[PDB]
RNA sequence: CGAGAGGUA
DNA sequence: TTACCTCTCG
């Protein structure tokens, strides 16, 4: 098992080095480098090896795969490879179903709430800081992408931001050059109701990126929004 | 939208009265549901 | 003695199952009938077992057809019945009913309908150990007796010993107490079993214990005992065995069973389903024999033996099984490759059977022990994936209900080989190679090594230890499978998806053969039944449109023709005769040819001119961009025939006397083919008519309401929105038709026929079309057509390049083209645009591939609606095209339109448009007009049906709306 | 900012004996009532009318055809100004069919019975109140035992005081023997129990203020020693614990909430309307009887049975009495239940039967599959095309789909340009395919939009609205980057169409639902319409480049590109006249401000003059500069290709920009 | 994958999304009463369990979307999450 | 109209 | 899981 992995993967890791140095402009490559069409490991399939297969309950069967689609796979290479494909099939039937209920589940929990008012008056926020977990700087931007300040921040006797203020990728970005690490938001948990939302809390829509408007249904976004990428 | 013969009598016994303040339910009653053009400003 | 050295016919199962249930399956069900008398002695019937007789259809199969009988046979037994005040006896033979026939091909015609009967995978009877996991430390073993009744039978043993069975919902019950039922001794039971020791700390009938003769062979088998095969009981000392092996495991001695492997598993077929009706059949023949018994006491009358008995009973048996049940169902004949493959299939699902939502994921994976038996690729996709499947070409039934893979035995004896077949649980047992003898170094050929199957394993191992070898190219795939070309380059999932479009495809009216294939074109065409075939030899000596004459040795024969047929799934069939007259024959030779078949061999398609490129955003997705000349040469039109039948202004121009429109008309949507209680067009039929049927019926109460059938036939083109197939898993619909002048062209002056979309390749991994489309251009200009049977990288590495570069090469020297091979960029080729008369930068492929055209077309789709008629109880739209219906606007629709935040539009779609009476009268009316629609007020017809409803529950439901000027409280209706 | 206040509400509630009549009485102009119905027949046999105190009634039910009463006659609703609304021959009630859908009827109940689903729970809502064992209450009523104390309310003279007992053994005759005739029956009202009359006596005169004092009390003094037993014991006490808080909660709500307790009992029996059991003639279609009739029958069968049985035999003792009072319990019990019990409760044949509750339940139950969905006009469907020229805001629409749903849109414009008399007129014109009818139908569609959705709608994107065009053919074009969020492709998906009919809902979907309006995905803010395939690739191949060393020259360039342009359409245009090529080098003049992206690096090679002029290579760019320190030109060495993408973004931009002028 | 999702948001067992919180969560509820008084005790120990469940829940379903490249706002699952950490059961003990 | 079966995407 | 289509059968 260990030694056909190796010679699989260093050969996947290999292909394309060749092509971007000895044939820039190969069809294969322009496929999948621009993005259009192709993943790495779809070719590799077609040129280079197939590689170990796993049985139904998860073992290796140990006759490697040494073959790719343009040399032809002989027939033992071929029948071992048809377990995998049973499983892609039973995958996308079963996966298709379950994705349904987790939507039509989630709609109900949440399909009552709208946003009602402008400001709810809550004084509360939650506070993000880059410890407090080992957040990568990713993480912290986008949590904090979109959300209204509960709290005013300071560098010096300068205020950097101001209560009410909505953030965006500028001022997260001066966060992080002066290291302001307390910074409180207003978010959906810091509420006064469970039965609406109010614009402030809310923040900005993901949409057309300004406040929220009065009116909009924000639960069934959540739902449709948690569910759809269910998918893949 | 689950036990629809528990919930129902359960209600019937209690005179429970609904306010009508939710999507799902306006859309039952066939009338305009409370959410954007519909929400009232 | 079939299937050893050639593929074996495709319907033989049908017909070797239908033998066995009219000869041995008829008498053992006879024989159970029951001698009858009554109350403390009465008149005793005899059903003489001992003379059966079938005798032969008093229709033809046509006229069946024709008339909407059932081809069946008569069958004819002897009685006697010694009146209990009689003491003489009289002797006659009563018609007990009617059993059905089936044609060679396997199919039987019930009530005008061709039906075809499915076979059935269920677990077979037998002891199976398996071993639970235990929550709390130890793990249980449990034992189980599967039985022809279906009852199981269970025994456990726990941490402390148990042996406790599991078979009442109660934790403990005793298996000691089961032997001590049977009157074993305590003492004998001792003597008797091994581990005593262990069983010593320790100190129904009708159905569970009837083991069926397969029952019993697989106990015998798995606790090593050997009662002899005629007992087929539950007898006791196997239950002792049993115990003794539960608690060998618990020490380690054992081995815990797997029930995916097929030789747990057993197949019904058309034999046994069909023995198993007369049975019941036969039950309810008694009960109307004692009936009658009973009738003849009050009338004081001496029975004639035909008057007791009535043929009611055996046909309204299969009358009903033949309609309503799961595995009967009717023949698919869109072309003649569904035909053949609908007999081959195998379920899981059925009748006493698993069903689809309930079965585990691992009863749908395959298992090594399919393999030669159950192709790999086929499979129903859906909530039914991996239950239906499709049995492999070389596979057979044996004797038990196994099958069993052919294998050619390597080891040295005198003959030194022989073909012989194994059943699922000898081979695994045996090391079977298929690979080849083509490898030597300094040392010899039985030293040197290939890859190989043992117990469930890959492994490889010498020349010399091998016992077995697998032979045939087929073997392991079935029809769909084993007629796509180069698979071995193309991925798996693909081919399910080729397999499954082949089965669409629609019989053209000029058929042409292919230029690649794999060879199982000729069989398949020979199996279909859509050919003529000689019965006999002779010489031809009148041809006719209609007839030929067969004349051999001093007879003559005459065989009929089939002209312009409709088939179930509107499809044409039609014949035309391949021998010219002044010519011999032998058995068995071909004499016509039918649809979809030319010379002899399947022809679903046409080989066409085709390039892989981008051509301004036309292909995008999958899309087809084609030529007129497809159009306008006629290469893919395709006849349609529909049926529409009744039981009895410018418009009635067609009618004649009687009314019934005729032969010849053309008639256009609205107009009335038979004459209030009128039949009329739907929309989308315009047709000739190409025949009416006024067919007298019998059967009813009434002499049955003549039916009137009308046949019209549609003639059909290429249009923008059908959809089209190669044989590798590429599909597309149509986008555009350009004229000749504007689509590409090569350095030959010819036009491309089409354009396909070279981005797919990579996504799809099919790159057995790239060798088809070379290969295919390479046979038009040499004049060669090319049938290569799969796997042929066997040979040697790198085999198919090998020759579609060669062929490639001979075409171009031979007929002087260069274009067709490049040394450069060997299969591509320079191509110049048709608009601007300049070259395409980079080379491009061309070639010729095989496409086909599917079943699925823009005709059938379109459908719209306004207004219109509108159902019962819910007062709501109809749903249907047929029906002139609307579409549904459904939880996931309103979910998304409240996303959106349009109310108003919601409100609509939910009122004036569906089921509001009231507001709907009123805004055609607006509308015609032109004002304004008002926003409605009251509630659905909807609502108010749950009100009513409820109040039928004794519940009320009340809407109130409160003022809140006033405060007033006011309830709508 | 005061809102404005709208209040509507919906109440659900048990029903009283006489409100169910209310629902169904009516009194004729004789001054009779009609409404109960009796005998079982439905329609006629043979006859096709419907039977009088049948289940389809015309008198109860009201009339089947409009105007035509009974008899036969026919009177001209609309006007009831000398209309006899009940005729004197027979109830005709003239004005219109309808009723038959909303008119309801009653059916009288000799025995009281009770509904199931209070009695199935678990935690029984009839057990929580009458605090006694589930068994005995259960037992009484569906086997032969009988209560001994019925009442509490009332005095009696008997005074065994005891539960249902199965032994009436004990002297009966005797007993009614020395006592009057119905002396017997005073009292045995007051002590002896049976059937489920009882419990409705039991549950009808009960405390409930004295019932809340009661439990409270035992929920006190249970506990006691809580919390320290066996497992076994805790769970027990338990149990009870929250049977008593459970109780007291019904009884609460009871005190306040107007529904009567004994309601669960009971007297009449609601009938469905007529039409909603449609049970049309099964001619052929062997279901068309429904089984609500067939239920229906059975109740009112044994009903009937009971009626006659007391009427007629006093005499008869109460064991065939009791014989069918189990029969007619358990007939109501699988209209309005069925398989709540378990009970197969089916026709051999048939499947076991549809209860009501089968009715509501499920996504075939009437909430999911009507209340929440339904089918609607002016919709239809096809198969989906590539259609590459179309802009965004348009789709194309086959034309024989079209002539049908905008068909109310053109006849209004034939008659209004006077090209036709009457409805009738037009609607032959249409047929006959006549070509002005095409000229008026894409009038009528210039500014109207229409709606477009695939089959699962995923998220918001699934439905997404365009201005339609004609087209000639069967299917529908459909942009090239908007199948992304529709997630179509073009092998076999198919699409539904709808026509937006009020003003409201057509500014709606221009204002809203249009593609350029939505061009960011909801989940993090993404573009849900970029260039995906092969437009990707060939704006791949534009800004390719070009060979750059070894691959330009075989020989080292040390031994030993040249186009200069001025303009950039100079340079455009040597492309086209087959100058160039795609990827060779060129050199362009550049008079704007430094913006080509590139890396920081330091000139290669800066050359120096003596009169003061200095050059500066960089690698893709030469800055020529003088004494005083400007920059006299800058050239970019670049290619075609890049240039071509360059100015359709601008020019595009400048273009929207004159055009709003 | 998914059905890791449907178990953490189908909560059938608090320990079942994480070991750790279990853990917390009934000891907290033991500790906290001994510490603090009627009127302020129940009130800090809600917030408290209010607080680390959300912020694991949002976490634990976070890490299954972005294991395989699914970029979700948080909004969203707070929406969501807030309802199925809203309610709070009165006790055996307590009967007004 | 109630069941069953074969498909499609 | 959704939607779509055809058929047979009492
Ligand atoms: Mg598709
Ligand atoms: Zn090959």
């Amino acid at each position: 098992i260990e030694i056909w992995y190796a010679t699989s993967e260093y050969l996947r890791q290999e292909m394309n080095p060749n092509f971007r140095m000895t044939d820039p402009f190969n069809p294969v490559h322009i496929m999948s480098f621009s993005g259009a069409r192709g993943n790495a490991s779809q070719v590799h399939q077609l040129v280079g090896m197939r590689g170990l297969m796993s049985d139904p309950q998860g073992q290796m069967i140990d006759l490697p795969i040494q073959s790719n689609l343009r040399e032809g796979l002989s027939l033992t290479e071929y029948i071992i490879s048809c377990y995998g494909a049973r499983k892609g099939v039973v995958d996308t039937a079963v996966r298709t179903s379950d994705a349904g209920y987790l939507t039509r589940r989630l709609v109900e929990v949440v399909q009552h709430i709208v946003v009602r008012r402008t400001d709810c008056g809550t004084a509360r926020g939650i506070s993000v800081s880059p410890r407090n977990g080992m957040m990568p700087e990713r993480i912290f931007i986008q949590t904090l992408i979109g959300r209204v300040l509960a709290d005013d921040i300071y560098m010096g006797p300068r205020c950097i931001a101001t209560r009410n203020q909505d953030i965006g990728i500028g001022l997260v970005n001066r966060f992080i050059t002066f290291r302001a690490q307390p910074i409180s938001i207003r978010t959906p948990f810091t509420c006064r109701s469970t039965s609406w939302i109010c614009r402030l809390c809310y923040g900005r829509s993901p949409t057309h990126g300004d406040l929220v408007e009065l009116g909009e249904a924000v639960g069934i976004i959540a739902g449709q929004s948690i569910g759809e990428p269910g998918t893949q | 939208f689950q036990e629809t013969a528990r919930v129902l009598a359960k209600a019937a016994l209690r005179g429970r009265i609904d306010w009508l303040k939710g999507l799902k339910e306006n859309v039952v009653l066939g009338g305009v549901i409370p959410v954007g053009t519909g929400f009232k400003g | 003695n079939e299937g050893i050295s050639t593929i074996p016919g495709f319907n033989q199962i049908q017909f070797e199952g239908f033998c066995r249930f009219i000869d041995q399956g008829l008498t053992e069900e006879l024989y159970k009938f029951p001698k009858i008398e009554d109350t403390d002695q009465e008149i005793e019937f005899q059903l003489f077992v001992e003379t059966y007789q079938l005798v032969e259809p008093l229709i033809k199969e046509r006229d069946a057809v024709y008339e909407s009988l059932t081809y069946s046979s008569e069958l004819y037994v002897s009685a006697g019945l010694i009146w209990k005040n009689s003491r003489d006896m009289q002797e006659q033979t009563i018609f007990i009913g009617n059993i059905p026939l089936m044609n060679s091909l396997g199919t039987s015609i019930v009530n005008g309908i061709y039906r075809i009967v499915i076979n059935q995978i269920l677990q077979s009877p037998g002891i199976y150990y398996r071993s639970e996991l235990d929550h709390n430390g130890i793990s249980v073993y449990t034992g189980t007796i599967i039985s022809d009744w279906g009852g199981r039978s269970e025994l456990e043993i726990d941490r402390k010993a148990r042996i406790w069975a599991r078979v009442s919902r109660k934790q403990k019950i005793s298996i000691l107490v089961l032997s001590s039922a049977m009157g074993l001794n305590l003492r004998e039971i001792l003597e008797n079993v091994c581990y005593p020791e262990i069983f010593l700390s320790f100190l129904f009938f009708q159905q569970r214990c009837e083991l069926g003769r397969i029952g019993r062979r697989n106990m015998n088998r798995r606790l090593n005992l050997d009662i002899p095969q005629n007992n087929t009981f539950l007898l006791p000392r196997d239950i002792l065995a049993a115990a003794d092996h539960l608690i060998g495991l618990k020490f380690g001695m054992g081995a815990l069973d797997d029930m995916n492997h097929l030789k747990n598993k057993r197949i019904r077929s058309v034999a046994d389903l069909l023995q198993d009706q007369f049975g019941l059949a036969l039950v309810r023949l008694e009960n109307v024999v004692r009936g009658t018994i009973c009738g003849a006491i009050r009338h004081k009358l001496i029975p004639t033996p035909q008057n007791l008995v009535t043929s009611t009973p055996l046909t309204t048996t299969y009358e009903s099984f033949f309609g309503l049940h799961p595995l009967s169902q009717v023949l698919d004949r869109t072309n003649p490759l569904t035909q053949i493959v609908h007999g081959r299939k195998l379920s899981y699902l059925g009748p006493g059977g698993l069903t689809g939502r309930t079965a585990s994921f691992r009863i749908r994976d395959i298992h090594p022990s399919h393999y030669g038996r159950i192709c790999p690729i086929d499979t129903s996709e859906g909530i039914n994936v991996g239950l239906i499947g499709s049995l492999a070409i070389h596979a057979r039934i044996g004797h038990w209900g196994s099958l069993e893979s052919p294998f050619y035995e390597i080891s040295e004896r005198s003959t030194g080989v022989r073909m012989l077949y194994l059943s699922p649980g000898r081979d695994e047992y045996y090391m079977v190679a298929a690979g080849n003898s083509l490898a030597l170094n300094q040392d010899i050929q039985e030293e040197q090594v290939v890859p190989a199957r043992y117990r469930q394993e890959f492994l490889t191992i010498a020349w010399e230890q091998v016992h077995l070898r697998s032979i045939f190219p087929f073997q392991y795939f079935s029809i769909g499978a084993s007629l796509i070309p180069f698979i071995e380059h193309n991925d798996a999932n693909r081919a399910l998806m080729s397999s499954n479009m082949q089965r669409q495809a629609v019989p053209l009216s000029r058929s042409e053969k292919c230029i690649v294939g794999t060879g199982l074109e000729r069989q398949a065409a020979l199996d279909s039944g859509a050919l003529a075939i000689a019965e006999r030899e002779g010489r031809v000596v009148y041809t006719n449109t209609d007839k030929i004459l067969l004349a051999g040795n001093g007879d003559i024969l005459s065989i009929p023709l089939v002209i312009y047929q409709r088939s179930n799934k509107n499809t044409c069939m039609h014949q035309k005769l391949q021998v010219p007259r002044g010519k011999c024959i032998k058995k068995g030779q071909i004499l016509a040819d039918g649809a979809a078949t030319v010379g002899g061999e399947l022809a679903l398609g046409k080989n066409v001119l085709v390039a892989y490129m981008p051509w301004e955003g036309y292909n995008s997705e999958d899309a087809v961009l084609i030529s007129e000349r497809l159009v306008y040469e006629d290469i893919y039109t395709s006849f349609h025939i529909r049926k529409y039948e009744i039981q009895t202004a410018h418009l009635l121009r067609n009618l004649d006397k009687n009314g019934i429109v005729m032969l010849g008309s053309w008639v256009e949507t609205g107009d009335i083919l038979v004459g209030e209680t009128c039949l009329k067009l739907p929309i989308g039929g315009r047709g000739r008519v190409i025949d009416v049927r006024w067919i007298q019926k019998r059967g009813g109460s009434s002499y049955n309401p003549e039916t009137i059938r009308v046949y019209i036939l549609q003639k059909r083109e290429i249009k923008v929105g059908d959809k089209v197939a190669g044989r590798h898993g590429n599909k597309g619909i149509i986008s555009k038709i350009l004229p000749r002048q504007d689509m590409p062209y090569l350095q030959d002056g010819r036009s491309v026929d089409m354009v396909f979309n070279p981005l797919g390749v990579p996504s799809r991994m099919n790159v057995g079309q790239i060798f088809e489309c070379s290969l295919g251009l390479a046979g038009s200009l040499l004049d060669r057509h090319y049938r290569i049977a799969p796997f042929d990288e066997r040979y040697e590495q790198e085999a198919s390049r090998k020759l579609v570069f060669s062929e490639l090469y001979e075409a171009s020297k031979q007929t002087a083209n260069p274009w067709v091979f490049e040394p450069e960029y060997p299969g591509k080729s320079r191509i110049f645009d048709g608009r601007t008369g300049n070259p395409f930068e980079q080379p491009v492929i061309i070639g010729k591939p095989y496409i086909l055209k599917l079943i699925h077309q823009v005709d059938d789709k379109i459908h719209g609606r306004s207004s219109g008629h509108y159902a019962l109880v819910t007062q709501q739209p109809l749903r249907g095209r047929a029906k002139q219906g609307g579409q549904r606007v459904g939880e996931m629709e309103v979910w998304a339109l409240e996303g959106f935040g349009v109310a108003h539009i919601l409100q609509e779609m939910l009122t004036y448009k569906s089921d509001h009476i009231r507001a709907r009268q009123e805004v055609l009316g607006t509308t015609i007009i032109g004002g304004t629609i008002p926003n409605p007020e009251d509630a659905p017809e909807s609502f108010r049906l749950l009100v009513r409803e409820l109040r039928s529950l004794a519940l009320e439901l009340n809407h109130f709306l409160v003022s809140e000027k006033n405060f007033q409280i006011n309830r709508k209706e | 900012m005061i809102d404005r206040y709208k209040h509507q509400q919906l109440r659900i509630g048990s029903v009283s004996p006489q409100q169910i009549s209310a629902w169904a009485t009516k009194i004729l102009p004789n001054g009779e009532i009609v409404g109960e119905v009796t005998k079982p027949y439905t329609f006629h046999y043979k006859t096709n009318k419907p039977e009088k105190d049948g289940l389809f009634c015309e008198r109860i039910f009201g009339p089947i055809k409009s105007g035509i009463c009974a008899c036969g006659n026919y009177r001209v609703i609309g006007d009831e100004k000398e209309d006899p609304k009940f005729c004197e021959q027979c109830g005709v009630e003239f004005v219109d069919s309808r009723i038959r859908r909303y008119q309801m009827g009653y059916i009288k109940l000799a025995c009281p019975v009770t509904h199931v689903w209070y009695l199935k729970r678990l935690p029984s809502y009839i057990a929580n109140l009458l605090d006694k064992p589930l068994k005995e209450l259960e037992g009484l009523v569906y086997c032969d035992f009988s209560f001994a104390r019925p009442i509490t309310k009332k005095p009696t003279f008997l005074r065994l005081r005891g539960l249902f007992e199965y032994e009436i053994q004990s002297w009966k005759y005797s007993i009614p023997l020395f006592f009057t005739t119905q002396g017997f029956d005073t009292f045995r009202n007051r002590e002896i129990s049976t059937g489920a009359g009882a419990i409705r006596e039991q549950l009808a005169d009960l405390d409930l203020r004295i019932i809340i004092e009661n439990s409270l009390v035992e929920w006190e003094e249970l506990g006691e020693e809580g919390h320290t037993g066996n497992e076994w014991e805790d769970r027990k006490v338990g149990r009870r614990k929250d049977f008593l808080v459970r109780r007291v909660e019904l009884a609460k709500h009871f005190i306040r909430t107007n529904i009567e307790p004994e309601w669960m009992v009971l007297c009449l029996l609601p009938v469905l309307p007529p039409e909603l059991r449609p049970i049309i003639q099964i001619d052929g279609g062997k279901l068309m009887s429904s089984d609500i009739n067939e239920l229906y029958r059975r109740v009112i069968y044994r009903n009937n049975t009971l009626t006659d049985l007391l009427t007629t035999s006093r005499s008869t003792p109460g064991e065939l009495v009791m014989c069918q009072e189990k029969l007619v319990q358990e007939a109501v019990d699988t209209l309005l239940d069925n398989g709540i019990r378990g009970q197969p409760m089916r026709d051999g044949h048939n499947k076991v039967y549809k209860s009501f509750s089968d009715v509501i339940e499920g996504k075939e139950g009437r909430f999911r599959e009507t209340l929440l969905g339904k089918r609607v006009d002016y919709s239809g469907r096809s198969v989906i095309v590539v259609g590459p020229s179309l802009s965004l805001h348009r789709c194309g629409l086959p034309r024989e789909i079209a002539i049908e749903l905008f068909q109310t849109f053109v006849i209004r414009g034939l008659i209004r340009q006077h090209l036709a008399s009457n409805i009738g007129v037009a609607k032959s014109k249409i047929r006959e395919k006549e070509p002005i009818v095409w000229e008026i139908l894409q009038e009528v569609m210039q500014g109207h939009p229409v709606l477009l959705n695939r089959a699962p709608t995923l998220h918001r994107l699934g439905i997404q609205a365009f201005q339609p065009v004609l087209v000639e053919g069967r299917a529908i074009c459909l942009h090239p980057l908007v199948c992304k969020g529709f997630n179509a492709d073009f092998d076999g998906d198919q699409m539904a169409v709808h026509v937006p009919l009020s003003l409201e809902a057509q500014v709606e979907a221009r204002l809203l639902m249009f593609s350029h309006m939505n061009l960011l995905s909801p989940a993090i803010g993404d573009p849900i319409s970029v260039p995906t395939q092969d437009m990707l690739i060939g704006l791949y191949v534009l800004t390719s480049g070009n060979h750059r060393g070894i691959c330009v020259n075989r020989y080292n360039p040390c031994n030993r590109k040249e186009p200069f342009f001025s303009n950039s359409y100079d340079a455009i245009g040597a492309y086209r006249q087959k100058r160039i090529n795609l990827d060779s080098p060129l050199w362009l003049r550049w008079r704007l401000d430094q913006r080509v992206i590139a890396s920081r690096e330091t000139p290669i090679e800066v050359h120096y003059e003596s009169l003061g002029t200095f050059y500066e290579i960089y690698g893709h760019y030469l800055i020529v500069r003088s004494l005083k320190k400007q920059i006299l030109f800058i050239y970019i060495r670049t290619t075609v290709g890049h240039i071509a993408l360059y100015r359709e973004i601008e020019e595009a931009i400048q273009g929207f920009s004159r055009a709003y002028s | 994958g998914l059905p890791k999702v449907e178990q953490v948001l189908e909560v059938r067992s608090v320990d079942s999304i994480s070991m750790n919180l279990e853990k917390r969560i009934e000891g907290w509820n033991k500790c906290i009463t001994r510490i603090l008084g009627i009127p302020w005790g129940f009130l800090i120990g809600a917030e408290l369990t209010i607080a680390q469940s959300r912020i694991s829940l949002v976490n634990k379903i976070q890490q299954v979307y972005r294991s395989q490249g699914v970029q979700i706002h948080n909004r969203h699952l707070e929406i969501i999450v807030r309802q199925i950490t809203s309610k709070v059961l009165v006790s055996e003990d307590g009967m007004s």
